[PDB]
RNA sequence: AGUGGGUAAGAGC
C-alpha cells in the first residue's frame, strides 16, 4: 500500500486541466469556422507594428539576435 | 536471432529483427546489386 | 464421344474473373502486409499462389490473356517491391539473378 | 508524305480541336493594367530603347536574380554560369547535396531564362555580322522546334512536353511543304512564327506560377489520407466545446475529461452493441451524447461502406486503412446478425408447419426408397473407434505443421491433442460421454478474412469440443460413404478434383444421345 | 513550467544551445548576413491592386456556393443548437452529479500477462520426415 | 375555385406560432434585448394544410437494460402532442433555429396522417422503424383545437379508414395497404396482385406510413 | 521574360527601338509594348 | 510414377491404410476456410490423399 | 489535441526540454486547426497514457510561437520533434529529412515503435536513431 | 522524361 500510494504521488499531470481544454476549444473554434460560429471563412481565418525577430539557428547570427532582442526591451 | 525469437521483446526490437535475414540476402547478392549499371548516380565510399 | 469416338465438340476453356479477381485480392493481400517481412517469405507467399492458380487452372490460362497480363503485372509488382526493400530507388538494369 | 508528317496533322488538328471545344468565355474583369501602376508608383521609369539592348539587360538581370535565389543560405558552391548551367564549384559533399536541393520550379524559371538568352544571344550574333539575316532566322526557328534538346526543360515540368511534341509537329508540318520543289531537305528554313508563339502563348500561363513562387519565395516571412479522419475528431470537439461552454467552468472545470471520457464510453458501448444508461448523468447531458453517438454512427457507417467499395474496386489502399475497415465491417456485420437473430426469436421460424412436412416427407420417401440404415451411436466396441480419432488427430494438428511459433491457445491445443493421442480409450470415452451429454458449449470467437470483394467467417471452437466435433465428422464422412447417403451428383467427391469436375460435366453434356440437334427445333 | 511568462531579452532560439538545420534551400526565408520597409508596403498595396481584378465577383461566387453547400448540410455546431441551449437548464448539483467512468473489464483483459511464445515440438519435424517414406510394396 | 373537391375533402386550416430565436451562443442581456426589439417575438400566420405531417421521435439507439433489443412503440397522443401551444419545436435550420409550435384551427372532414420516414442524415438517407400504438377504433381530436374554434366543430371523432406500411429499407421497400370495407367493418391488406383479410387486431403492428381517417 | 520574346523584331527588322518601364535600381526591365499588326500586312510580309 | 491424378505414389504411401478411412476430405478441405485464418491456395486437392 | 498540454510562448519550450532529465520529449509543431494536425493530435493523445513512462507529450502552436521557424523549418503543416536532454534527435525514417516527422502517420502503434526507438537510441548516447519501419514507401496497394 | 525518397552520430580544437 505505501509503495502504491507512493507510486500514484509519482504520476505526472498527462493532460492539462479543464482551464486549459476550455481554453484551447475556444481557440479551436475561433478558427474553425467550418464546424462553428456563424460565418464561414477559410480554414485557418479568425475574421468571420512590431514583428518578432526569430534566431535562423547559425551561430553567426547568435550576436546580431541577442542585440536585437536587448532593443526588443521595454 | 534463433533465441531472439522469444525473449519477451517489444514491437519496435522485434520488428527490427525480423529484418536480419533480408541483411544476409543483400550481402549475399553484394557483386550484382551494389554495382554502378543497376544503381545510376553518384557513388559515395565508406568511411574506413 | 464414347460411340462414335469423332470429334463432336470442341471445348473452350477461360478462367473464371471471380478466381482472378481472388487472385489479384490474394497478391495485393500479399504486397500490403510486407512492411515488416522478409523478402523469402513474401517470395515463397507468391510461389505458393502461383502454383495454386496454375496448377488449378492449366491449360484456361492460355485462352485468358487478362490473366497473363495480371500474372506478369503481380510479379513485376513482387519483384518492384523487393528491390524497393533492397534500396529506397528504382534499379535501372536489375539482372533477373 | 511518310508517316510522320501525317501523325503530326492529326495531332496539330487534335490540339487545334481540344482548343476549340474547352473555349469558355472570358469572366467579367474590372480591368487592372499591368505596367501602368508601374509607373503611378514612384519606383518605375520610362524610356525607349532597341530591343537587343532591353534583351541584354533582361538577361543579365535574370541571372542576378538566379543567382540572389542560388545564394539565399549563404551556400557558396553552387555556380550559375552566364548561359544559365548550374553545376557544383567541386565535389560537394553528401550532406550539402541534399542541402542544395531546389525544387522544380526554380529549374524551370533557370531553363526558360536560358531559351530567352539563347534568343537574345542569337539577336546579337546576327547585330554583330557573324550570321547572316537568314542565318538568324534558321537558328531561331532551330532554337522554337529544338527546346528540348536545346535547354530540356520538360525535366522540371512533363507537361511543357504537350508543347514540344507540338512544335516539332510544326516543324513537320513545315519542312515538307518549305522543302516541296527544287529546294531539297536541309537546314534551310527560318520560318519561326509558329514555334515562337507557341512558347508565348506556354509563357502567358506559366507565368503565375513562377511569379508566385519567387514572391513567396523572395519574401522577408516564408509560408508554407485525410478523408476519413475529417468529421469525427471535429464532431467530437464541436459536443466537447457546446459543453464546457454551458459547463459553469469557473465551478466545474474538473469534469472536462470526465464528459470525454463519457463520451468516448458512449461510443464505445454503441459500437459493441451493448445498452448504456449512466444513470446520474443529466438528462440534457444525455441528449447531447446521444445526438453526438448518432451523427458518429452515420459517419462510421457511412465510411465504412465507401471505404469497403473503394477497396472492392480495386484502389489503392493503405494497410491500416484495411485492418480499420475490417473492423468496422465486422461490427457492422455482427450488430445485423443480432438484429436478425432477435427478429428470428421474435417472430418464430420462418419455415411454417406444411412447407417443414413436406421437405421431412421427401427425405423420408428418398431415404426408405435408397434402403438407407440410419448411422448407428459410436459403440464401445467398434473396429474402427482408433483410426477415426487418429484422422481426427491429424486434421486438427495440421494447423501448426508450419506455424514456429505458438501462443499459449495454440500450445494448449496441441497438448490437448497429444494427451488424446497418449490415450486413445480415454479420449473416446470423454468423446462419447459429450456426445450423450453435452448440450451447452462454450462461446466461440468470430473472426473474418477479408478478401476484399467479401468477408469470409472464420470460428474458433475449444479444444476440447474441437476433437468431439472433428471425430464426430470423421466417423459421419466414413459411415455415409459406408452406406451411399450421398448419392452420385452431390460434389466434390473424394474421386475427382474439380478440374476433373468440369471435364467429366463436359464429356457427360457431349455423351449424351444426339445432344447437338437443331433440325427439329430441340434446345 | 506552464503558466508563466518569458523572460525580457531571451530569444528561444537560443539559451538551450540548439542548432537548426536546412533540408533545402527552397524551404525557409533567405539567410541574412526608412526607405526599406516603405517599399514592402506599397508592393503588397500593387499585389492587392491587381487581385483585385476579380476578387469582389468571385468571393461573391465563394459565398453563394458556401451558402448553397451548407443549405443541406449546416455546420456541426448548428446541428447541436438546440441541445446546447437546453443544457442551460442543468443546475450546478446536476453538473456536480456527473460519475467518473469506470472500465468494465477486469485486470486479465487491462493488463494481461505476457503472452510467452514457444517453438513447435519436434514432434512435428519427427511426423513430417516420417512421411513421404514409401512402401517397397 | 377556392373549394374544389380535393379542398373539401382533405384541406383543413391550421395555426403556426413561429418565433424567430437569436444565437444561442449570445450573452443574456443581448439575447432578452434582442426578444425585447420585437424581432424575436411571436407571429401567428394561418394556412391550409393537405395532410399533417408527423415526427417520429428519436430513436433509443441502446439495448434496453432489461429486455434488450425492445422496438420502440409511441402512443398516437404524443405524436399529436403536437399542434398545440404547450408544446415547441425547435427547427434547427442551417442558418438559424426556429422556435416554431403549431396549433389547429379547422379540422378536415377527412383526415391525412403522414409519418415522416425516410429521413435524410448527415450521409444518407436513413428509414425510422419506430411504431406508433393507436386505436383504431376512434380518436379523439377536440383537445388538440383552440378554444376560440372549438365552438363551430361538433364531430372530431375520426376512425381509421386506409394504412399505409412500408416493409424494408429505403433503397428497396415494399408498400402494403390496409383498407377498411365500410359495408362489412373488415380490414382487408392488398400488396400487388395479393389480397388477404387482415384482423383490425394487428393493424397497428406495422411500419405506419399514411393514415386516412374519417370524422363520420 | 514574356515582354521580349513577345516583342522580338521580326526577321525584314534591324533595329526596334521599343518602350521600356525598368526599375529605378535596375533591377527589371519590361518591353512595355504590346505587339499589334495589321493582320493582312503581317500575313503578306510573312509571305514575303 | 506421377502419371495417374490419383498418384501412383499414393499406393505406396507409408499411411495408405489408415487413410482409406479418411472420406469426404475434399469437403473438408474445401470447409477449411472457415477454421483457418489463412486462405488455402490447394483448397480442391489434398497432397497426402 | 485540446487534451494535451500546449505551450504558449518559446520560453515555456525551452523550460519543457530542459527540465525533461530521463524522458523523451515529444513536441508536435503545427497548428491545433489543421486535420493532419488534428491525427497526429488524436494519436498522440491516444498514446499519451501508454509512453508515459519514457516520453512527454507537448504540443506548440507555431502561430502564437514562431520562434523556432526559421531554426526547425517549421512550415510543414504538421512536424514531429524529438529532444533527450536538451538534444534534438533525428530518426533515420527513410524519407530523406531525418529531423522530423513531417507527415500524419495513422498508425499509433508505429509511433509508439518510433518514440521507443529514439528512447533506445538517444540514450544509448547516440543523436541519430534508425526507425524500426521504413517510410519511403507508404505500402499502399 | 525527371527531381529527390543517398545527411552516420560523437569529442573538443
Amino acid at each position: 500500500r505505501d509503495r502504491s500510494i507512493r507510486e500514484k504521488q509519482s504520476d505526472d499531470e498527462v493532460y492539462a486541466p479543464g482551464l486549459d481544454i476550455e481554453s484551447s476549444l475556444k481557440q479551436l473554434a475561433e478558427r474553425r469556422t467550418d464546424i462553428f460560429g456563424v460565418e464561414e471563412t477559410a480554414i485557418g481565418k479568425k475574421i468571420g507594428p512590431e514583428e518578432k525577430v526569430t534566431w535562423d539557428g547559425h551561430s553567426g547570427s547568435m550576436a546580431r539576435t541577442q542585440q536585437a532582442a536587448q532593443a526588443n526591451i521595454t | 536471432e534463433e533465441s531472439m525469437k522469444w525473449k519477451k521483446l517489444t514491437n519496435a526490437q522485434r520488428s527490427g529483427l525480423n529484418q536480419i535475414p533480408n541483411r544476409r540476402f543483400t550481402l549475399w547478392w553484394s557483386p550484382t546489386i551494389n554495382r554502378a549499371n543497376v544503381y545510376v548516380g553518384f557513388q559515395v565510399q565508406l568511411d574506413l | 464421344n464414347e460411340v462414335t469416338k469423332e470429334r463432336t465438340a470442341q471445348c473452350f476453356l477461360r478462367v473464371d474473373d471471380e478466381s482472378m479477381q481472388r487472385f489479384h485480392n490474394r497478391v495485393r493481400q500479399i504486397l500490403m502486409a510486407s512492411g515488416s517481412t522478409t523478402f523469402t517469405k513474401i517470395v515463397n507467399k507468391w510461389n505458393t499462389a502461383l502454383i495454386g492458380l496454375m496448377t488449378y487452372f492449366r491449360e484456361a490460362v492460355v485462352n485468358t490473356q487478362e490473366l497473363l497480363d495480371l500474372l506478369v503485372k503481380c510479379e513485376n509488382k513482387i519483384q518492384t517491391r523487393i528491390k524497393i526493400g533492397l534500396n529506397s530507388k528504382m534499379p535501372s538494369r536489375f539482372p533477373p539473378v | 508524305q511518310p508517316v510522320k508528317v501525317r501523325v503530326s496533322y492529326q495531332k496539330l488538328l487534335k490540339y487545334y480541336v481540344l482548343n476549340a471545344l474547352k473555349h469558355r468565355p472570358p469572366k467579367a474583369q474590372k480591368k487592372r493594367y499591368l505596367f501602368r501602376s508601374f509607373k503611378a508608383t514612384k519606383f518605375f521609369q520610362s524610356t525607349k530603347l532597341d530591343w537587343v539592348e532591353v534583351g541584354l539587360q533582361v538577361c543579365r538581370q535574370g541571372y542576378n536574380m538566379l543567382n540572389l535565389l542560388i545564394h539565399r543560405k549563404n551556400l557558396n558552391y553552387l555556380h550559375l554560369d552566364y548561359n544559365f548551367n548550374l553545376k557544383p564549384v567541386k565535389t560537394l559533399t553528401t550532406k550539402e547535396r541534399k542541402k542544395s536541393r531546389f525544387g522544380n520550379a526554380f529549374h524551370l524559371c533557370r531553363e526558360v531564362l536560358r531559351l530567352t538568352k539563347l534568343v537574345v544571344d542569337s539577336h546579337v550574333q546576327y547585330r554583330l555580322g557573324n550570321v547572316d539575316a537568314f542565318q538568324l532566322a534558321d537558328g531561331l526557328q532551330y532554337i522554337f522546334a529544338h527546346v528540348g534538346q536545346l535547354t530540356g526543360m520538360y525535366r522540371y515540368k512533363y507537361k511543357l512536353m504537350r508543347q514540344i511534341r507540338m512544335c516539332k509537329d510544326l516543324k513537320h508540318l513545315i519542312y515538307y511543304r518549305f522543302n516541296t520543289g527544287p529546294v531539297g531537305k536541309g537546314p534551310g528554313c527560318g520560318f519561326w512564327a509558329a514555334g515562337w508563339r507557341v512558347w508565348l502563348f506556354f509563357m502567358r500561363g506559366i507565368t503565375p506560377l513562377l511569379e508566385r513562387w519567387l514572391g513567396n519565395l523572395l519574401a522577408r516571412q516564408f509560408e508554407g489520407q485525410r478523408v476519413e479522419s475529417h468529421f469525427d475528431l471535429e464532431l467530437r470537439a464541436a459536443v466537447m466545446h457546446d459543453i464546457l461552454d454551458m459547463m459553469p467552468e469557473g465551478i466545474k472545470q474538473n469534469k472536462a475529461r470526465t464528459i470525454l471520457q463519457h463520451l468516448s464510453e458512449a461510443w464505445r458501448c454503441w459500437k459493441a452493441n451493448i445498452p448504456w444508461k449512466v444513470p446520474g448523468l443529466p438528462t440534457p447531458i444525455e441528449n447531447m451524447i446521444l445526438r453526438y453517438v448518432k451523427a458518429k454512427a452515420d459517419w462510421w457507417t457511412n465510411t465504412a461502406h465507401y471505404n469497403r467499395e473503394r477497396i472492392r474496386r480495386g484502389a489503392t489502399v493503405d494497410k491500416t486503412v484495411c485492418k480499420k475497415n475490417l473492423g468496422r465491417l465486422t461490427r457492422l456485420y455482427l450488430k445485423a446478425e443480432q438484429e436478425r437473430q432477435h427478429n428470428y426469436l421474435k417472430d418464430g421460424p420462418y419455415i411454417t408447419a406444411e412447407e417443414a412436412v413436406a421437405v421431412y416427407t421427401t427425405t423420408v420417401h428418398w431415404l426408405e426408397s435408397r434402403r438407407f440404415s440410419p448411422i448407428p451411436f459410436p459403440p464401445l466396441s467398434y473396429k474402427h473407434d482408433t483410426k477415426l480419432l487418429i484422422l481426427a488427430l491429424e486434421r486438427l494438428k495440421e494447423a501448426y505443421s508450419v506455424k514456429s511459433r505458438l501462443n499459449q491457445s495454440q500450445r494448449e491445443e496441441l497438448g490437448l491433442i497429444e494427451q488424446a493421442y497418449d490415450n486413445p480409450h480415454e479420449a473416446l470415452s470423454r468423446i462419447k460421454r459429450h456426445l450423450l451429454t453435452q448440450r451447452a458449449f462454450k462461446e466461440v470467437g468470430i473472426e473474418f478474412m477479408d478478401l476484399y470483394s467479401h468477408l469470409v467467417p472464420v470460428y474458433d471452437v475449444e479444444p476440447l469440443e474441437k476433437i468431439t466435433d472433428a471425430y464426430l465428422d470423421q466417423y459421419l464422412w466414413y459411415e455415409a460413404d459406408k452406406r451411399r447417403l450421398f448419392p452420385p451428383w452431390i460434389k466434390p467427391a473424394d474421386t475427382e478434383p474439380p478440374p476433373l469436375l468440369v471435364y467429366k460435366w463436359c464429356q457427360g453434356i457431349n455423351n449424351l444421345q444426339d445432344v447437338w440437334e437443331t433440325s427439329e427445333g430441340e434446345c | 513550467f506552464l503558466g508563466m511568462p518569458a523572460p525580457l531579452g531571451y530569444v528561444p532560439g537560443l539559451g538551450r544551445g540548439a542548432t537548426g538545420f536546412t533540408t533545402r534551400s527552397d524551404i525557409g526565408p533567405a539567410r541574412d548576413a526608412k526607405d526599406d520597409e516603405e517599399a514592402d508596403a506599397i508592393y503588397a498595396a500593387l499585389d492587392k491592386r491587381m487581385d483585385e481584378r476579380r476578387k469582389e465577383r468571385r468571393e461573391q461566387r465563394e459565398k453563394e456556393e458556401i451558402e448553397k453547400y451548407r443549405m443541406e448540410r449546416p455546420k456541426i455546431q448548428q446541428q447541436f443548437s438546440d441541445l446546447k441551449r437546453k443544457l442551460a437548464e442543468v443546475t450546478e448539483e446536476e453538473w456536480l452529479s456527473i460519475p467518473e467512468v469506470g472500465d468494465a473489464r477486469n485486470k486479465r483483459q487491462r493488463n494481461p500477462r505476457y503472452e510467452k511464445l514457444t517453438p513447435v515440438p519436434d514432434s512435428f519435424f519427427a511426423k513430417h520426415l516420417q512421411t513421404g517414406e514409401n512402401h517397397t510394396s | 375555385k377556392k373549394k374544389t373537391i380535393v379542398t373539401d375533402v382533405f384541406q383543413g386550416s391550421m395555426r403556426i406560432f413561429t418565433k424567430k430565436l437569436p444565437h444561442p451562443d449570445l450573452p443574456a442581456e443581448e439575447k432578452e434585448q434582442l426578444l425585447h426589439n420585437d424581432e424575436y417575438q411571436e407571429t401567428m400566420v394561418e394556412s391550409t394544410f393537405m395532410y399533417l405531417t408527423l415526427d417520429l421521435p428519436t430513436a433509443p439507439l441502446y439495448k434496453d437494460e432489461k429486455e434488450q433489443l425492445i422496438i420502440p412503440q409511441v402512443p398516437l397522443f404524443n405524436i399529436l402532442a403536437k399542434f398545440n401551444g404547450i408544446t415547441e419545436k425547435e427547427y434547427k435550420t442551417y442558418k438559424e433555429n426556429f422556435l416554431k409550435r403549431f396549433q389547429l384551427t379547422k379540422l378536415p372532414p377527412y383526415l391525412i396522417f403522414c409519418i415522416k420516414r425516410f429521413t435524410k442524415n448527415n450521409f444518407f438517407v436513413e428509414k425510422n422503424p419506430t411504431i406508433v400504438n393507436f386505436p383504431i377504433t376512434n380518436v379523439d381530436l377536440r383537445e388538440y383545437l383552440s378554444e376560440e374554434v372549438q365552438a363551430v366543430h361538433k364531430n372530431t371523432t375520426y376512425d381509421l379508414i386506409a394504412n399505409i406500411v412500408h416493409d424494408g429499407k429505403p433503397s428497396e421497400g415494399s408498400y402494403r395497404i390496409h383498407v377498411l370495407h365500410h359495408g362489412t367493418g373488415k380490414w382487408y391488406e392488398l400488396q400487388d396482385l395479393q389480397v388477404t383479410d387482415i384482423l383490425p387486431q394487428m393493424i397497428t403492428l406495422s411500419e405506419a406510413y399514411i393514415q386516412i381517417w374519417k370524422r363520420r | 521574360v514574356l515582354k521580349l520574346l513577345e516583342n522580338m523584331p521580326m526577321p525584314w527588322e534591324q533595329i526596334r527601338d521599343v518602350p521600356v518601364l525598368y526599375h529605378i535600381t535596375g533591377a527589371i526591365s519590361f518591353v512595355n509594348e504590346i505587339p499589334w499588326v495589321i493582320e493582312p500586312v503581317y500575313i503578306s510580309q510573312w509571305g514575303s | 510414377w506421377d502419371r495417374g491424378i490419383p498418384r501412383i505414389n499414393t499406393l505406396f504411401q507409408k499411411d495408405r491404410h489408415t487413410l482409406a478411412y479418411d472420406k469426404g476430405w475434399r469437403v473438408r478441405t474445401d470447409f477449411k476456410q472457415y477454421q483457418v485464418l489463412k486462405q488455402n491456395p490447394f483448397w480442391w486437392t489434398h497432397q497426402r490423399h | 489535441s485540446y487534451m494535451l498540454p500546449h505551450l504558449h510562448n518559446g520560453w515555456q519550450v525551452d523550460q519543457a526540454i530542459l527540465s525533461e532529465e530521463d524522458r523523451v520529449v515529444v513536441i508536435r509543431f503545427g497548428h491545433d486547426w489543421d486535420p493532419t494536425c488534428m491525427k497526429m493530435d488524436e494519436v498522440l493523445y491516444s498514446i499519451a497514457e501508454k509512453v508515459k513512462n519514457f516520453a512527454v507529450i507537448y504540443l506548440v502552436d507555431i502561430t502564437e510561437v514562431p520562434d523556432f521557424n526559421k531554426m526547425y523549418e517549421l512550415y510543414d503543416p504538421c512536424t514531429v520533434m524529438f529532444f533527450f536532454r536538451n538534444k534534438h534527435i533525428m530518426i533515420d525514417l527513410g524519407t530523406g529529412n531525418n529531423n522530423k516527422i513531417n507527415w500524419a502517420m495513422e498508425d499509433k502503434q508505429e509511433m509508439v515503435d518510433i518514440i521507443e526507438t529514439v528512447y533506445r537510441g538517444a540514450r544509448k548516447g547516440r543523436g541519430l536513431v534508425v526507425s524500426p519501419k521504413d517510410y519511403s514507401t507508404k505500402y499502399r496497394y
